[PDB]
């Protein structure tokens, strides 16, 4: 009795140490899930904003038309 | 701790794998992106959370592997297992095997031997490449002579779309065929020839699709190989493990080309009318018109025939049933092997595939047969070859890629001593 006893309490150790090892795992891949939407962020953020600039710019250099005094 | 390592080389390759995939992951309860809602033969944990799978997919124009890594599974496949190039085969098998792959087959076996690092239980390679074509033949062929002189002792399969007999897909098809058959002569423990015109013709007859498409084709090739791999993967009351084709099917070292088969593949309604027991299904098995490959066995003698049984099966009817198939005349076997029989039994049954044209049925057959009656295929393949070098021609793109001309001679003659073998073996002694 005294072993099965024992038995139990190596048993019951290791596998919650073993579900804690995969929770810490669990909670990195979550973690780098949030890390990666910062670059799906700011690149779009740049590339609409290169957009708006880049046509303003367009914008004011086709705004030369003729001054004719 | 079993499990293989599948190589999609070249464009056909890619293209059955995309459906062998596709038929891997729908059987094992694992979603197209990756995450569960058996898979040690196959896929590989992240740790925690999604499977990965166990493949490396070569090409050299990135329209295929694009299509893929935008398609419905571009959240499955590890990122650096998608090497795609910048220029073309171009159906010449020098430009896939001098110059470009001079220096991909770096990259391609760096991370062949990152894959290998971490499997636990390899068995043995398994890998596509349509010889038809430039970088399926090329590269193909490089990595097999790669690996065979890098890692050895492991087993090299094969599932090559060789050209049809008939109908044709290119023209250059002869050359870049028999240069890779040249290379592959001793690097590859089995050889399973597929060919595309054999296929159209039960699409046609017994599927009662009338319009097929490399879609259906594809998806009967991924039924083949996951009614082949099921011995590993899932339960058996007898087993096999892929190293029993090495030894079972290789008489002697130079001729291991054999033709492969597989039953029932019959449409929903026509197979409503049937009761499909082990008698008539085995008889049907050995069926020279639904072979895979194409060529008459009524005209050739056999030498090794494995058959692989999936689903509830009853074993006295099995060994009856190839009981009264080696009563038949007209199917007879060599001097040199008179058990000429090597069968295995998987408990699970065949899975169908969802919107697949095949049938749902309990009971399925698999067959390997090495016979000697293929050998014509690479007489009449090597006719083609002779109209073609009695005047050298198309010789000019393969010496321009630093191709020694008299390579080719030298295949063709050599590959003509095949026949050495074969019409030595199909004599009595
Ligand atoms: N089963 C099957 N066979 C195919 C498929 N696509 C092409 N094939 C066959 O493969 C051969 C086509 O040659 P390719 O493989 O495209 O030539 P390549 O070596 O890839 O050279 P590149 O096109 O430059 O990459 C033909 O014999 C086709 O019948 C497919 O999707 N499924
Ligand atoms: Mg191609």
């Amino acid at each position: 009795t005294q072993t099965l006893e024992l038995n139990r309490m190596r048993g019951m150790l290791e596998d919650d140490f073993n579900r804690k090892k995969a929770s810490i795992r669990q909670a990195v891949k979550e973690e780098n899930q949030q890390l990666d939407k910062q670059k799906r962020d700011l690149e779009k953020q740049s590339n609409n904003e290169k957009l708006n600039y880049e046509r303003t710019e367009i914008d004011m250099v086709k705004t030369r038309g003729q001054k004719r005094p | 701790m079993r499990e293989v390592i599948s190589i999609h080389v070249g464009q056909g390759g890619i293209q059955v794998g995309n459906a062998c995939w596709e038929l891997f992951c729908l059987e094992h309860g694992i979603q197209p992106d990756g995450q569960m809602p058996a898979f040690n033969t196959f896929f590989s944990e992240t740790g925690a959370g999604k499977h990965v799978p166990r493949a490396v997919f070569l090409d050299l124009e990135p329209t295929v592997i694009d299509e893929v890594r935008t398609g419905t599974y571009r959240q499955l496949f590890h990122p650096e297992q998608l090497i795609s190039g910048k220029e073309d085969a171009a159906n010449n098998f020098a430009r896939g095997h001098y110059t470009i792959g001079k220096e991909i087959v770096d990259l391609c076996l760096d991370r062949i031997r990152k894959l290998a690092d971490n499997c636990t239980g390899l068995q043995g390679f398994l890998v596509f490449n349509s010889v038809g074509g430039g970088t399926g033949s090329g590269l193909g062929s490089l990595l097999l002579e790669r690996l065979s002189v890098d890692y050895g002792k492991k087993s090299k399969l094969g599932f090559t779309i060789y050209p049809s007999p008939q109908v044709s897909t290119a023209v250059v098809e002869p050359y870049n065929s028999i240069l890779s058959t040249h290379s592959l002569l001793e690097h590859t423990d089995v050889a399973v020839m597929l060919d595309n015109e054999a296929i159209y013709d039960i699409c046609r007859r017994n599927l009662d699709i009338e319009r097929p498409t490399y879609t259906n084709l594809n998806r009967l090739i991924a039924q083949v190989i996951s009614s082949l791999t099921a011995s590993l993967r899932f339960d058996g009351a007898l087993n096999v493990d892929i190293t029993e084709f090495q030894t079972n099917l290789v008489p002697y070292p130079r001729i291991h080309f054999m033709l492969s088969s597989y039953a029932p593949i019959i449409s929903a309604e026509k197979a409503y009318h049937e009761q499909l027991s082990v008698a008539e299904i085995t008889n049907s098995a050995f069926e020279p018109a639904n072979m895979m490959a194409k060529c008459d066995p009524r005209h050739g003698k056999y030498m090794a025939c494995s058959m692989m049984y999936r689903g509830d099966v009853v074993p006295k009817d099995v060994n009856a049933s190839i009981a009264t198939i080696k009563t038949k005349r007209t199917i007879q076997f060599v001097d040199w092997c008179p058990t000429g029989f090597k069968v295995g039994i998987n408990y699970q049954p065949p899975t169908v595939v969802p919107g697949g044209d095949l049938a749902k049925v309990m009971r399925a057959v698999c067959m390997i047969s090495n016979s000697t009656a293929i050998a014509e295929v690479f007489s009449r393949l090597d006719h083609k070859f002779d109209l073609m070098y009695a005047k050298r021609a198309f010789v000019h793109w393969y010496v321009g890629e630093g191709m020694e001309e008299g390579e080719f001679s030298e295949a063709r003659e050599d590959l003509a001593a095949l026949e050495k073998d074969y019409e030595e073996v199909g004599i009595e002694t």
